[PDB]
């Protein structure tokens, strides 16, 4: 059972929209909500995005599949991106499902 | 009035345990039908689990390591062990850390607690290698939060499970306590049930079926309403993010502006009441624990638990409202507790001031059924006919359970000779004042009537009741001669304790 954020690294000017998506892959448990969180570069701490602002997230249950809009970038948005995963249900545990991570360069 | 008395007492006991019965069946009921579809070889859990010890047995700190890395789950991520040590002393520990598992063990002079910086980061650097901590003596909550600390910096880790360093393991139990909350995502905790494998001595014997009796109907019951009261020292699961959630606050807590230095089980497991989450029971998973055999270790250990009890009812009540229609239960359930005692102890100053025999008789004939009825349905769940010892459990229950809720209630607030009182003198002014009743009553009621039928089935009654114990005694004894009574692991252990 892995997670794959398929988009792992990218580099794009600024004044631009970027999509993460966030798939939960060979798992026979649906896909209750993500989390999605942000490293800035050097910094280590990890801060956690609401839905919001410029941050806008989609979450689709059937797919096991989520995905964050993150538009309008500015410098200070460079940094890693990572989601959260879940998993509930009936027998199905609440997990942390951390993906790759997404590391984003802004010019 | 004494008849009307021990009948709402009967009623109300019997009633009570009935109703905790069949709300444990129901919960096994529940766990079985969860466990028929959970999926073969599951191990989509990371669990990292937690030792904490202190001048432990060496050997039975090995059996428990043992017990540990042969546990079938196939999705542990490391083993954190941690040892308020930092003293030659200790070493032994890690010398035996070290014969079972990695021998790399660090040594940090700082406590996380008290540290500035509470990362574990600072002391550990590997994630992937089981990691051991000797710290400097603090007691009990701080070495918890290393290993919390430290397991939380492995993100795998999705639970926590917290053993004792005295606890032997199954290599199931690890799943079986991380797996009762896949069902239902709110559980944040697993009561993990735990056994007392020393039996011999009565005590011993006597406390193990109590054990029995509480995992599984109480905190089967509670289970039931997801709600258990406390999680399980020797075998307890716990999400690693309600413990993340719940460790800082538990690792600072103060009863009275005091850093309660006690049993931190209720503590930790209050906290995740007041967050509102469920907590559930599960009586598949068991842990054998060793247990005391002294009746003054008994007896202390029995008051810290009793102080701990009741620092926690206060906010165990406080929280018990935002469970919504859940936790009634609960607060049903304390109260009875509160209320069972105070009964306890007016029946017995009732029976004391009155003396009147056919009130004796009739409640020790009460009592007996009771704890035949209770001796009964142990025998029925566990398929195993030494429960029958737990009618015995009454005169342990009168004479240490009584004292020692006496000695927390005086203790609560407010050279060795006084420290030697404050453990023991509640508990002998207790025996005195019961051989004091006992002898004022047979003196005012010395005198003989044949000729009076409520006097001769009072003696009957009473002679009856002294041949019944008589005999379980016996029974008892030659039991303990034939080493029938010996738990079936302690044989294997006196085996290996014997070649060594
Ligand atoms: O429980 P049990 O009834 O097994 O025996 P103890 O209460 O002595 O053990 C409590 C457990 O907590 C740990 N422990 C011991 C002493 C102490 O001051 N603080 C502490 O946290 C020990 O490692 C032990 O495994
Ligand atoms: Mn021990």
């Amino acid at each position: 059972q892995r997670v794959e954020q398929t988009p792992t690294t990218t580099t794009k000017e600024a004044g631009e929209s970027l999509t993460i998506n966030c798939v939960l892959r060979d798992s026979a448990c649906a896909l209750d909500n993500t989390y999605w969180y942000f490293t800035k570069k050097g910094a280590t701490k990890k801060e956690s995005l609401s839905n919001g602002g410029r941050y806008a997230e989609t979450v689709n249950k059937a797919s096991k599949s989520s995905s964050l809009r993150i538009s309008d970038l500015r410098v200070e948005d460079s940094g890693t991106y990572h989601c959260k995963a879940y998993t509930a249900g009936i027998g199905c545990w609440n997990i942390f499902y951390e993906g790759g991570g997404t590391i984003l360069t802004v010019k | 009035s004494a008849v009307w008395g021990i009948s709402v007492y009967g009623v109300f006991v019997l009633g009570f345990y009935i109703a905790q019965i069949v709300f444990s069946e129901f919960n096994r009921m529940r766990l079985s039908d969860w466990i028929s579809l959970r999926p073969d070889n599951w191990n989509a859990t990371r669990v990292a689990v937690i030792i904490a010890g202190y001048r432990e047995d060496p050997f039975m700190f090995k059996k428990c390591l043992e017990s540990v890395r042969d546990s079938e789950y196939g999705n542990v991520a490391r083993l954190i062990c941690v040892i308020d040590g930092d003293e030659e002393e200790d070493l032994k520990m890690a010398e035996i850390y070290k014969q079972v598992y990695n021998d790399n063990v660090k040594k940090p002079g700082v406590v996380l607690c008290e540290s500035e910086n509470k990362n574990g980061s600072t002391i550990d650097s590997d994630v992937s290698k089981n990691i051991c901590i000797l710290q400097p003596h603090r007691g009990k909550r701080e070495s918890l939060y290393t290993g919390f600390q430290l397991a939380s910096m492995d993100p795998s880790v999705h639970a926590v499970v917290l053993i004792d360093s005295d606890t032997v393991l199954e290599k199931n139990a690890i799943l079986e306590v991380v797996y009762p909350l896949s069902c239902d995502p709110n559980i944040k905790a697993v009561a993990g049930e735990c056994k007392i494998w020393n039996t011999d001595t009565i005590l011993s014997m006597l406390v193990s079926w109590r054990y029995f009796s509480a995992f599984n109907v109480e905190r089967g019951a509670q289970s039931l309403w997801k709600t258990v009261q406390c999680v399980g020292g020797p075998l307890g699961a716990y999400t690693i993010d309600i413990i993340n959630e719940i460790k800082d606050p538990w690792i600072t807590q103060t009863f009275l502006g005091n850093k309660c230095t006690y049993g931190d089980d209720r503590r930790l497991t209050n906290e995740v009441l007041m967050r509102g989450k469920k907590i559930v029971y599960t009586p598949f998973a068991v842990g054998w624990s060793d247990s005391p055999t002294n009746v003054m270790r008994y007896i202390v250990q029995q008051t810290r638990w009793s102080k701990s009890w009741c620092r926690e009812i206060w906010y165990t009540l406080g929280s018990a409202w935002k469970h919504g229609f859940s936790g009634i239960y609960l607060a049903f359930e304390c109260m009875y507790q509160i209320m069972y005692f105070f009964l306890v102890m007016y029946l017995f100053s009732y029976i004391a001031i009155k003396a009147d025999i056919r009130a004796q008789t009739a409640t020790v004939l009460v009592s007996t059924l009771v704890t035949i009825i209770k001796s009964s349905y142990l025998a029925l769940r566990a398929k195993n006919l030494k429960a029958f010892y737990f009618v015995l459990y009454t005169y342990v229950y009168f004479f240490c359970m009584i004292p020692a809720r006496i000695t927390a209630m005086f203790t609560m607030f407010d050279a060795r000779v006084w420290l030697w009182a404050k453990q023991f003198l509640i508990t002998y002014m207790w025996w005195a004042g019961v051989l004091a009743a006992g002898v004022y009553s047979i003196v005012d009621n010395w005198y003989f009537d044949w000729a009076d039928i409520q006097y001769r089935f009072a003696l009957v009654g009473i002679c009856s009741y002294l041949v019944f114990v008589s005999i379980v005694l016996v029974i008892y004894l030659i039991g303990k001669i034939t080493t029938w009574n010996y738990t079936p692991l302690q044989k294997e252990l006196i085996e290996e304790r014997y070649l060594h």
